[PDB]
């Protein structure tokens, strides 16, 4: 019936809803701190409390790090006369997609470098705990008032551990930011699907534009096959253990196409090391973090887009 | 914190079950009984022992907040499983958990119709309590168990097929028969389980050549005063638990 007894669950109404990003902005009615609240659950959910929730909830609790959005707590509603259960996050001023689409806020290479260092370290941490993100897009990169980069939408995030051949989720990520392995239906993949995404998001700092917009899945495969060339056992050893399709007679042009918008020699390379077909030949986070785009002048600077 | 779900002996004395007129010893029996159900139910569902243990921990924490007069052992346990299943990644259909729950508790009675309001309610009650136990625990669902620390520790002190799996069994039983889950940390519990398993399997482990005893490598907050205090508590309750020690008793 009721419970009227709960020490570690809060009532959400302590936070005061303002506006929606079911994701609200909010403020605590005593401390006056800004938070974001995320509703859950539905009539669709006809098999106990959502497990997908419990996955996300459990992940957010596990992940605590500079550049990974914080779950403050999970507050709950009262008996039905808002409703359900809410996930409380430290509010993050701006996302990345909004700052790019926004023509005003323009960054220095100095400011652009740091952004990445926060992200890739962010990825480093989450992968370190054996949790894939599986949804790398510009809108999922949050940034604070101080200028602290965070990551969002760990709804899709899954715990991983490669033992035998394992069976991971097939169609994940946004289709634009989706990588090759996934577009052939790879179901035993690992972190560097994200590290791909990061590359798409990195270039998107300059292009200010989703760099690949494949409507069909082979339209996606086509736009990428312009970049990497033909899909070869040459470039990707044993690419022919899966998948005829199209556009397997191209030639490469990673840097040269987007070169006019980077200008930086060091950066062009970093993009191209993330944007490879083979995941075994797709630069890991550490390799990038220790790369000499991060240790070159002008060096990374703190955010102050204003 | 790391001391929220941990308690003194007098903290256990003044549990919610007490203030609703239920004895200290009677409560333990209310608890011990929830495990046996969780265990039996768990076996019929083919879920892990882990899942079953994790289900027992939720209930052990749960009745530190709620009272058994308020919520029955039998109404909570199928929820604690259904959840623990999903938590530990062996999700069971809600229909499935209800079948089992029913035939356990009501063996003669064949299950009601799946259309009847009877069933559809005993459906809801479960969904209800799942939500309630999430709130009670504050969605703190990840459980470290004393087994993890044993399995490592046994290898790291080359234990036999015997002493190792005996030690594992002691831990499994340190959840059913006692409130060691609520008082002491998993690593401490692990040592108790091995220290008894040794005295029982008549094999006191050699100390390392440094000079540190074996238990010092598992958790440094441990001492022989404490192990010999606790192992005795657990041995006794096992002595009382019928044909329990027979499962680990050597007939040769
Ligand atoms: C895709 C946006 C996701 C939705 C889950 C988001 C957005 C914000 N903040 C917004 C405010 C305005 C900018 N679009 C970023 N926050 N803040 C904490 C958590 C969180 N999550």
């Amino acid at each position: 019936y009721d419970d009227n007894e709960c020490p570690f669950c809060d009532e959400v109404s302590k936070y005061e809803k303002l506006a929606k990003i079911e994701v609200f902005k909010a403020r605590h009615r005593k401390t006056g701190q800004r938070v974001a609240l995320k509703k859950v659950l539905m009539e669709n959910e006809k098999e106990g409390f959502p497990i997908t929730a419990l996955r996300e909830i459990k992940i957010l609790q596990l992940l605590k790090h500079e550049n990974v959005v914080n779950l403050i707590e999970i507050c709950r509603t009262k008996a039905s006369p808002k409703g359900s259960i809410y996930l409380v996050f430290d509010f993050c001023e701006h996302d990345l997609a909004g700052l790019l689409s926004n023509v005003l806020v323009k960054f220095t290479l100095s400011e652009i470098k740091r952004v990445m260092q926060m992200l890739l370290n962010g990825l480093f941490y989450i992968h370190r705990n054996k949790i894939l993100h599986r949804d790398m897009k510009a809108a999922n990169v949050l940034i604070t008032r101080d200028g602290v980069l965070k990551l969002a939408d760990f709804g899709l995030a899954r715990a991983f551990s490669l033992s035998q051949p394992n069976r991971y989720t097939n169609r994940v990520v946004t289709l634009w930011y989706r990588p090759p392995e996934l577009l052939l239906g790879e179901r035993d993949y690992g972190p560097p699907i994200d590290l791909w995404g990061a590359g798409c998001i990195m270039a998107e700092m300059w292009t200010r534009s989703p760099i690949m917009q494949g409507n069909t899945e082979q339209h996606q495969l086509a736009l990428i096959s312009q970049l990497c060339g033909s899909i070869t056992p040459e470039v990707w050893p044993n690419v022919d253990n899966y998948e005829l399709e199209l556009v397997k007679g191209q030639k490469r042009k990673v840097k040269d196409r987007l070169a006019a918008y980077v200008r930086d020699p060091y950066a062009l390379d970093l993009i191209d090391k993330l944007l490879v077909l083979d995941p075994a030949q797709r630069i890991d986070s550490e390799d990038a973090l220790e790369h000499d785009f991060f240790w070159s002048d002008p060096m990374p600077s703190d955010l102050k887009g204003m | 914190n790391n001391k929220r779900w941990y308690f003194t002996r007098e903290q256990l004395e003044n549990s919610p079950s007490r203030a609703f007129g239920v004895d200290p010893d009677k409560e333990l029996s209310y608890r011990q009984q929830a495990a046996n159900l969780l265990q039996d139910m768990g076996q019929r569902l083919n879920v892990s022992q882990l899942t079953i243990n994790t289900a027992i921990v939720y209930m052990h924490r749960f009745y530190m907040i709620q009272s058994f007069t308020r919520f029955p052992g039998n109404s909570v346990a199928p929820a604690a499983l259904f959840l623990a299943a999903k938590v530990e990644g062996q999700p069971k259909k809600l229909e499935h958990v209800i079948r089992v729950a029913h035939t356990c508790l009501h063996p003669q009675e064949s299950l009601p119709d799946t259309r009847s309001e009877a069933y559809l309610q005993q459906v809801q009650d479960l969904v209800i309590l799942e939500s309630i136990i999430l709130q009670t625990l504050g969605f703190e669902l990840t459980i470290d168990h004393p087994h993890t620390h044993v399995v490592k520790c046994t290898q790291l002190v080359r234990a036999s097929k015997d002493l190792a799996q005996t030690s594992y069994f002691m831990a499994t039983n340190s959840l059913h028969l006692t409130t060691f889950s609520l008082q002491y940390t998993p690593p401490v519990v692990a040592c108790v389980c091995i220290h008894l398993a040794c005295k029982w399997s008549n094999w006191e482990i050699p100390v390392s050549t440094d000079g540190k005893h074996w238990w010092e490598y598992v958790d440094a907050t441990v001492t022989l005063e404490l192990l010999d205090e606790l192992t005795h508590e657990l041995l006794q309750i096992l002595e009382k638990t019928p044909n329990r020690l027979k499962r680990i008793w050597n007939w040769r």
